[PDB]
């Protein structure tokens, strides 16, 4: 449990005004001691954006502020760019250290139903007596999404592994899902599918023996 | 300046890592060296921090007595070492140099690029590459039980490029990864064309082109 | 950063050390340093919830002197503090009571502040 409090997710479209926030206590954000903001984009290291509450070393579109036991980063005119986890950070004077926070992914808004794609085992990997369906979801946005499986119509829970939706090059998102089998399981259905809910729309893909 | 750190590492559990952080053109003893760790999908941990002309290092309670913080002012270079690592160490290790000279109450503006350590009783082992066999038509590789990460996967030794689709690997139950790489083709092609996957597995030194036919 | 800023914030921490002290109840930069880390070895021996945040408070403190000596052209490492048994020393003719400690410490900050305002030496 981090010392310092952050919304785990804030999102706003183009041009929009986003505020994350990062609260304390008196032994923290209290107390003097001041709150710097950090940006990290998908795969790369953090950047100082604030220190010192609202100095920056970074566009004026971002902006701190700082209250009683609360720091604010406001993003004014949001662009594509800014979509990145943002950090707060303070000096906890109980523990004696520059503790973070739990950091907010601020995500940057047009919805996109998933493309679907399911393979069945290859006749290879059942002569290796191995099984394997491959759900592959593609070209959709946002990347909320949900998987589940079903072998003649039941529910399928045991030897299911998913991903998190990870984000294209295209700007939109992605994801995995792999049912794995042995070769006589696989032959004693009929039938088996993947469904893939997104923003209430299913995209089902079934495959036989 | 810039701060340059080791290469990645896979270290099983109870061993132990030492990760470097070297300077670029920089009074590196005058300022001050913090290492923050981060795990897949958590935040940011100030792990510790350390002016090196002064010597005297800080660590947070929680990593207290696992973590080593030195510094040698000579190669002008911290080191981060962590002893009797377990599951939860795996992480990317980030050594930050602070904005002002000898405090953090300002920030930290020189950031490393980060090194990755992996802690898992899995050994380094090559994939098993089965076809995903196909106006359009879908054929693909999956490439299965192998570690560490990665791998890379091409097409026709790099000659395909539209419609490719290489998706993120999963850790299955076992500790191993697997992947998928799609691309989608005219169905006309599949007759005439052939094409063929390149798996490409450094780690174990593993190299499979297999090739993908309907 | 620019060196008005840093002393903007010296003072402040030291406003703030010396109210919190309040709310319980030397000359050149290395001097200042010195004093700091003295008073640091004195309340690592008498450790409360107070005690242990000024404690940090003055490492901070210290760290911000530091950052002024370094704009300032002239190297004053880390001050020791003490040759070093303490509790004869603290007991007799010298600290040991928390409030004593706190109040010499409080004492020793506020004529830091004057001297800070006067751009003192190194």
């Amino acid at each position: 449990q981090s010392v310092l409090t952050q919304p785990p997710s804030v999102s706003g479209a183009p041009g929009q005004r986003v505020t994350i926030s990062c609260t304390g206590g008196n032994s923290n954000i209290g107390a003097g001691y001041h709150v710097h903001w950090y940006q990290q984009l998908p795969g790369a290291a953090p950047k100082l954006l604030i220190y010192g509450d609202t100095n920056r070393p970074v566009p004026d579109r971002f902006s701190g502020s700082q209250s009683g036991t609360s720091a604010s980063l406001a993003i004014t005119g949001l662009q594509a760019d800014d979509e990145a986890d943002y950090y707060c950070q303070s000096y906890d004077r109980s523990r004696g250290g520059w503790f973070f926070g739990g950091g907010t992914q601020l995500t940057v808004l047009p919805k996109a139903a998933p493309s679907v794609t399911l393979f069945p085992p290859s006749s290879e990997e059942l002569q290796a007596n191995k099984a394997t369906l491959v759900c592959l979801v593609s070209d959709f946005y946002p990347g909320a999404v949900t998987v589940a499986w079903k072998a003649d119509g039941s529910p399928v829970k045991v030897g299911v592994e998913t991903t998190k939706p990870s984000k294209q090059s295209n700007n939109k998102y992605a994801a995995s899902s792999y049912l794995s089998l042995t070769p006589e399981q696989w032959k004693s259905h009929r039938s088996y599918s993947c469904r893939v809910t997104h923003e209430g729309s299913t995209v089902e893909k079934t495959v036989a023996p | 300046v810039q701060l340059v750190q080791s290469g990645a590492e896979v270290k099983k559990p109870g061993s132990s890592v030492k990760v470097s952080c070297k300077a670029s053109g920089g009074t590196f003893s005058s300022y001050a060296i913090s290492w923050v760790r981060q795990a897949p999908g958590q935040g940011l941990e100030w792990m510790g921090g350390i002016i090196p002309i002064f010597g005297t290092a800080n660590y947070a309670q929680k990593f207290q007595g696992r973590v080593t913080i030195t510094a040698d002012e000579s190669t002008s270079t911290a080191y981060m070492e962590l002893s009797s690592l377990r599951s939860e160490d795996t992480a990317v290790y980030y050594c930050a140099r602070s904005q002002v000279p000898s405090s953090y109450y300002y920030g930290m503006d020189v950031w490393g690029q980060g090194t990755m350590v992996t802690v898992s009783s899995a050994s380094t082992k090559g994939p098993s590459v089965f076809p995903l066999a196909p106006g359009t038509a879908a054929l693909g590789c999956l490439v299965k039980d192998y570690f560490p990460e990665p791998v890379t996967v091409s097409w026709n030794s790099g000659a395909l490029t539209s419609g490719v689709h290489t998706f993120p690997a999963v850790l299955q139950s076992s500790g191993l990864y697997s992947l998928s790489s799609v691309v989608t083709v005219p169905s006309s092609s599949l007759g005439t064309q052939t094409y063929i996957c390149n798996v490409n597995h450094k780690p174990s030194n593993t190299k499979v082109d297999k090739k993908v036919e309907p | 950063v620019p060196i008005q800023k840093v002393q903007d914030d010296t003072k402040t921490l030291i406003k703030t050390i010396v109210t919190r002290i309040n709310d319980i109840s030397i000359l050149t930069l290395s001097k200042m340093d010195q004093t700091l880390a003295v008073y640091q070895q004195i309340l690592t021996s008498m450790p409360s919830r107070n005690v242990i945040q000024i404690s940090n408070d003055l490492e901070n403190l210290r760290d911000l002197l530091h950052v002024l000596a370094f704009s300032k052209s002239c190297h004053l490492p880390e001050a020791s503090g003490l040759e070093t048994s303490l509790g004869g020393v603290l007991e007799a003719s010298g600290y040991s009571t928390e409030v004593v400690a706190l109040s010499r410490l409080q004492g020793s900050l506020q004529d830091m502040l004057w001297q800070l305002d006067l751009s003192p030496g190194c």
